[PDB]
DNA sequence: GTTCGTCTGGCGTGCGCGCCGCTACACCAT
RNA sequence: GCGGCGCGC
DNA sequence: ATGGTGTAACGCCAGACGAAC
């Protein structure tokens, strides 16, 4: 149960949560979502393409981004980030691989942001792999798009079945038209986002 | 409890002993003796090191000084302190009342007098002086003398030692005189620790700018020659007033060498730096391990260890003169051990600490000394030469002194046409030392490992030494008949090679090309209105350029060292001492210029001692140069021969217009090979009487695929045999054409069945596919690297359909393995046995160890950071490393009963050399061996030595019985009769 | 002109006004095992000076959570300065061979960005700064060819010299002077070349963007 | 604290030797 | 030391 | 001609880690 959790956390820590961001990103574009412990998605938002990922590595521009970025979350219990599989033997994928270490170490310094006086985690990675074999969404231990699952979650209401998760009423009028707004171009740091809440909630809550 | 510091002091009092400095070592002695905190530093080896050095200076007063400082320490006198207090007493001529109180203190004590001549640490002038103060007291007091050396009484090396037998050992060509001489000639070349080659690169262009850049440089090194022997002396002032203090210093080891030569060595290092730089940390180890040896050098040639090994030497060489006897017929380890054998020692390497602290106080000087102005055309401003940069050299950051760009560029514009080699990588211009133990052989004043342990691993060294000496006595012997093998180089191919090398150069024939024949890019730049395409193209275009280039520049360097080596041994006659690796196969020590080499090192090698060609000498010959061209490699002999005489003409017209005429043996597979060859023939048809015409050419005998050779003998495989030409046959058998025809049939048994697969392979099913695969499962080929070997012989055949590899390179490489699970069943159930035990035996935490049939032990090195032992290498590394074991063991054998005949032999593992006169003897010794060899059962004495040795331990049990039921299921032999291969035409052919 | 140099050197821009109303800077070093800073005022004096040797980072592994704990307690000593100037390598994204070091120091200099900004959110002024290591051996004139030298002989002269009256470049507090040459001896066997270099980076920092 | 079980990920023909080299390229100015 | 190549079995 | 500066796809074992007594 610690196998996808980086840092350890006190299970203790995980199980009292009062709500959690879940944060994707990508090489163009950066997506996060927040949910409380009654899987009630409080936010749901994306930003629109950035300009890191042109070439060059500037840390002020990184530091610019990341902070416009997230001075728009609202404070939360917990900050999940993605770790992805890339290995530092894939020569072609250095470009990503330097990318998402750039971004995980600014989002580890900046949200954590009473780790100077306490010095408890606040700011975690989720292996990616993982999150998707709890939604069976694995084809030869590759992860397939979970776009028709959030899909479901959007769109199909009472599945004469326990729902997994909650939209507010205020709401779901603003993430239906999001999805459907976005559903022609590449946005699974949107899905994943919020797959991974739900993978989170499921697995070190309440199990 | 060793310690870092308690090392760095007991060294600083032995080589205050090697530099004669006793008030050194006295005084820094009793200052931490005098010191409380520093007292407890102290050990019994450095007061009885003290002691033994006022008692070679004979004075007794120290010496009873250092005994209170003993008794107060407070340790007690053992063995060594007795020692040096009686050989004080007999340097002295003490009483005899006092050494009859030590022999009765030291019978008090408990000590042995035998086990003082056993067990201390005492020179032949130590000995003498203690035997002449026992000798005071106890007159009749004798060691015991030991003479005979015990003959080997294996089962294979039995009849090598024993007497019964008319033994032919075959003398050199060379008489008594001259070998001394080439003894002489090589004593100084190693004492002079360097050679100097003439490069073979351009004629003489002396050129203007080149006189004056050899001036600035000249003038430039006598100034650095001041500046370092003032630095020199002045750091040893420094650092003689810090043993003026009660702190250890590297004085004594800089008073250990002429400080000339510490100059001329720095000098050294400073012309040899590469231009980009050197790591300081391997700068270090460089500078400690060149003033180690040196002071070995000078350790040697002062102490009489030289001309004592000039006394031994002079009289070995009786047993390999031509105009001298022996007594009796022998080999050249039971002569050299019959004549003395002082052996003596070696000096024991310092401490870790010590070495780095010495190579990085001596690399920063020659910083701080060596300096030069701005260059150019003196200036105003001086700078040094060397600067720490800190780079990045290997992944982590590393110091890197670097040269001056000045001192690079004067050091390319002046072109020094001499190049410089090690003295242990030039071959030998006199027969090598005989192997006697793992610490004592091959060259005269080097000291040479006895095998190829990378790195300095420690680990085989020590196990060579615990087994019985007899049973190290037949590889000891192998190695040196492979040492004894004179041999010379060919002037006709080295004239031609050097005509290519120096003009244009021939890349077709093995010849690297200058870097004026690169690919140059047509044309230069034209940037930047179009294209930003065109940018990254050219940008490409140049990085090939450059990669070429590079390459070029990389075989050119390669074969400019090889080459001259050759043309400075052209007018004389130079010895390979030999080698051997981890589990047993022999290479030759000088690396660059050997047989072991390309086809162009093969080519300018021939035998120094000619053998008159007799009945079949020449056509022996003409066989060699068409297994030379391999046009003739599936045709029987007889084809052969009559091919050779069909082709007699081109043979003849190659000798004479090698450049100019048909080029016919340009054409050959091994074409350089064929020329020299070619040569021979013809000098041989020419002859009056062809009969006694003297060859010196090799001619090589091979076993066409070893490794499957000795698994189809373990395995007793019939229809393995048979493809390996183990049974007689007419024409020779090729194990990869029966591997795809197999292949084949199973490819029409799948299309008859409905396999989409098999019905895209029809007619494609080749040799060339499965040739890598088959010729490399030996080594360990799985159904993964066989499944990458297929694929790239199926990718280029074009005429095959699309890409389809994934079905035909799984489908062939499943094929490929039952194929050889039907002809090689045997073998297959061998891999996987030997590679299920290694995997249980390193999983039990220790590594594999065995003993070759000849008594060699084998040992693992791979291990993980003690270090736990690399269980993955040991498994898949098992089986190789036991068949190459196997090979090296056929080999040697076959190296001794062929010296027992009298016959000249070298070997390339499974390519046997020998002359074109005795080919037909080898060829019935290297199968009877073989014979002989697979005859004992090595799969059962294998599992029964594994089971005593890694099935004893009685902690683990379940991993005892587990592995002892492995062990045990040793695999039952197959039908073919070993005999047949005495029959085999094409066993070696 | 000065100031296209002046954008060759300090990346991201800062205005010139600002830049030269500095009263206080930290030069900051870091390398694979060790990391150094300097913290000097308008007034050349050396206020601080040391290393955190002897770390948990690189070793094979890089975790984000561990670089925040030893980053984080690597700042925790760190006196509050004007700005904070950082060691900017010649590294390209090329060399595959050594791409671990280029991802190292980016983690570095990610965290190092955004932990010292402490007031970057509320007004946008970058308070981190990278300076061009190569432009900084050619204001010491430490260039050879196209590597960098050592500038341990000019950290030694600034250390060790009682004469040069007027202009030292550097001060040293009587208070901590003896510190600080203790520190040199006892570091000058071992290569310590992120010492050296952050003291020549802050010395260089003054005279090239402040004192122009 | 040690041992056992699981899982996840890396590897998948072996040993022996030898060269060389560790931002780059283009253009403008001296 | 790693990297680029080359060579023997 | 030379230097400086500006710009561009599978299966198997094993090693390690975590849990359990």
């Amino acid at each position: 149960l610690r196998k996808l959790l980086k840092p350890d956390i006190e299970r203790e820590r995980l199980k009292a949560v009062n709500s959690i961001i879940s944060i994707v990103f990508g090489t163009r574009r950066i997506a996060w979502a927040h949910l409380d412990r009654k899987l009630t998605v409080l936010d749901w938002q994306q930003s629109d393409r950035w300009s890191l990922m042109r070439g060059i590595y500037s840390s002020s521009v990184y530091l610019e981004e990341i902070s416009s970025i997230i001075s728009k979350m609202p404070k939360a219990d917990f900050y999940v980030l993605e770790k992805t599989g890339l290995s530092i033997q894939n020569s072609s994928l250095f470009p990503i691989l330097l990318h998402f270490h750039i971004m995980e170490a600014m989002l580890y310094a900046l949200l954590n942001k009473t780790f100077a006086q306490d010095g408890q985690h606040q700011v975690l990675s989720m292996n990616r792999n993982a999150v998707g074999k709890h939604f069976e969404l694995m084809i030869g231990d590759s992860r397939t798009s979970g776009k028709e699952l959030v899909k479901q979650f959007l769109f199909d209401s009472i599945l004469k079945a326990d729902p997994r998760v909650f939209f507010p009423s205020d709401k779901i009028v603003h993430y239906r038209q999001m999805f459907l707004s976005t559903e022609l171009q590449r946005v699974e740091e949107l899905y994943d986002s919020l797959l991974q809440a739900i993978a989170f909630y499921e697995l070190a809550v309440f199990d | 409890q060793l310690s870092g510091q308690q090392q760095r002091l007991l060294a600083f009092f032995k080589c205050c002993l090697l530099t004669d400095q006793l008030p050194l070592a006295h005084h820094l002695l009793v200052v931490h003796h005098g010191q409380r905190q520093k007292r407890k530093l102290l050990t019994l080896d450095m007061y009885n090191a003290v002691m033994l050095g006022w008692a070679r200076q004979g004075a007794f007063k120290e010496l009873v000084y250092v005994l209170f400082m003993v008794k107060d320490a407070g340790l007690t006198p053992d063995l060594l302190s007795y020692a040096a207090a009686l050989q004080c007493m007999g340097r002295q001529d003490q009483d005899a009342g006092t050494i009859e109180r030590c022999l009765e203190q030291m019978s008090q004590e408990g000590l042995k007098l035998q086990a003082l001549f056993t067990a201390v640490l005492l020179s032949e002038e130590d000995r003498a002086t203690v035997l002449k103060a026992v000798h005071k007291v106890k007159p009749t007091f004798s060691l015991p003398p030991q003479l005979p050396p015990p003959v080997n009484t294996s089962k294979l090396l039995r009849d090598v030692y024993a007497k019964d037998g008319r033994v032919s050992y075959p003398k050199l060509h060379l008489p008594l005189k001259t070998l001394q001489c080439l003894f002489e000639k090589q004593l100084h070349m190693e004492l002079a620790s360097r050679v100097c080659v003439v490069s073979v690169e351009k004629p003489t262009l002396p050129s203007k700018e080149v006189k004056h850049a050899r001036k600035t440089l000249k003038t430039l090194r006598d100034q650095w020659e001041k500046a370092l022997c003032r630095a020199l002396r002045e750091t040893k002032n420094r650092l003689e007033r810090e043993v003026y203090e009660g702190r250890f210093s590297l004085y004594p080891f800089l008073c250990l060498l002429d400080e000339r030569e510490v100059v001329r060595m720095l000098l050294q290092v400073l012309q040899a730096l590469p231009a980009q730089g050197e790591s300081f940390t391997t700068l270090a180890r460089e500078l400690s391990a060149r003033t180690f040896s040196r002071h070995v050098v000078q350790r040697q040639r002062v102490s009489g260890q030289v001309q004592a090994l000039q006394n031994h030497y002079r009289k070995y060489l009786c047993l390999l003169a031509s105009d001298a006897e022996v007594p009796e017929p022998c080999l050249p380890r039971q002569y050299w051990e019959a004549l003395g054998a002082p052996e003596a020692l070696r000096e024991q390497p310092w401490p870790l600490p010590v070495q780095m602290e010495l190579g990085k106080l001596l690399a920063e000087m020659l910083v701080q000394a060596t300096q030069m102005p701005c260059s150019l055309d003196r200036s105003s401003r001086l700078v040094p030469v060397l600067y720490h940069v800190y780079s990045f050299r290997n992944v982590q950051q590393i110091g890197i002194l670097k040269p001056h760009p000045a001192y690079v560029q004067l050091l390319e514009k002046a072109a020094e046409p001499t190049l410089t080699f090690e003295a242990v990588d030039v071959p030998m211009l006199c027969p090598p030392l005989p192997w006697t133990s793992p610490h004592s052989g091959a060259f005269l004043l080097s000291p040479t490992k006895l095998m190829r342990t990378v790195e300095g691993a420690t680990q085989h060294q020590e196990l060579l030494e615990t087994c019985p000496p007899t049973a190290l006595h037949g590889a000891l012997d192998a190695l040196t008949q492979l040492g004894n093998c004179a041999w010379r180089v060919n002037g006709r191919v080295l004239d031609l090679v050097l005509q290519l090398f120096q003009a244009k150069g021939c890349p077709q024939l093995g010849v690297p090309a200058p870097p004026s024949e690169a690919p140059q890019p047509p044309e230069a730049h034209l940037p930047h209105s179009a294209a930003p395409a065109r940018k990254a193209e050219l940008r490409r275009e140049l990085a090939h350029c450059q990669k070429v280039a590079r390459e070029m520049h990389s075989l050119r360097a390669e074969a400019l060292y090889r080459l001259s080596l050759a043309q400075h041994l052209r007018d004389r006659v130079f010895w390979l001492p030999h080698n051997m690796d981890f589990r047993g196969r022999t290479y030759p020590c000088p690396p660059h210029f050997n047989h072991l080499g390309s086809d162009v090192a093969r080519a300018l090698l021939e035998f120094a001692q000619g053998r008159p060609l007799g009945p079949h000498g020449l056509d022996w010959l003409k066989i060699h140069l068409v297994n030379l061209t391999g046009l003739k490699k599936r045709e029987p002999l007889r084809k052969r021969l009559a091919f050779a005489e069909e082709v007699m003409d081109d043979i003849l017209d190659s000798a004479d217009q090698p450049l100019t005429g048909r080029k016919w043996w340009m054409g050959a597979e091994e074409p350089w090979q064929t020329l020299a060859c070619c040569m021979e023939v013809a000098n041989a048809v020419r002859a009056s009487d062809p009969a006694a015409y003297v060859s010196h050419l090799p001619v090589h005998q091979d076993g066409s695929c070893n490794g499957l050779q000795h698994y189809a003998a373990l395995g007793r495989d019939s229809v393995g045999a048979a493809s390996v030409n183990l049974e007689p046959s007419d024409v020779p058998q090729d194990v990869y054409s029966g591997v795809a025809a197999q292949v084949e049939v199973f490819r029409r048994q799948d299309a008859q069945r409905g396999m989409r697969v098999a019905q895209v392979l029809e007619g494609f099913i080749t040799r060339k596919v499965v040739k890598q695969t088959v010729m490399t499962v030996v080594y360990g080929v799985t159904r993964y690297g066989g499944r990458l070997q297929i694929e790239k012989r199926l990718r280029e055949l074009s005429d095959f359909p699309q890409e389809f590899v994934w079905e035909a390179s799984h489908y062939l490489v499943r094929q490929v393995f039952k194929s050889l699970q039907e002809m090689f069943s045997g073998t297959r159930a061998i891999q996987h046995w030997l590679t299920e035990s290694a995997r249980l035996i390193s999983h039990m935490g220790s590594v594999v160890e065995w003993v070759t049939p000849l008594g060699v032990p084998v040992i693992q090195p791979y291990r993980l950071d003690s270090r736990k032992p690399n269980t993955r290498k040991q498994k898949n590394g098992f089986p190789p490393n036991f068949i190459h074991s196997l090979d090296s063991s056929h080999m040697m054998l076959t190296a001794l009963h062929c010296y027992r005949k009298g016959l000249t032999f070298v070997s390339v593992h499974d390519c046997y050399w020998t002359h074109a006169a005795d080919v037909s003897v080898m060829n019935q010794v290297c199968r009877e061996q073989f014979v002989r060899l697979h005859s004992e059962p090595i799969l059962q004495d294998l599992s029964r030595f594994l089971v005593k040795r890694f099935c004893s331990e009685p902690q683990k049990i379940l991993e005892a019985s587990q592995l002892k039921e492995t062990l045990q299921a040793v695999p039952k032999p197959g039908a073919f009769d070993l005999e047949q291969v005495k029959r085999s035409t094409y066993f070696f052919s």
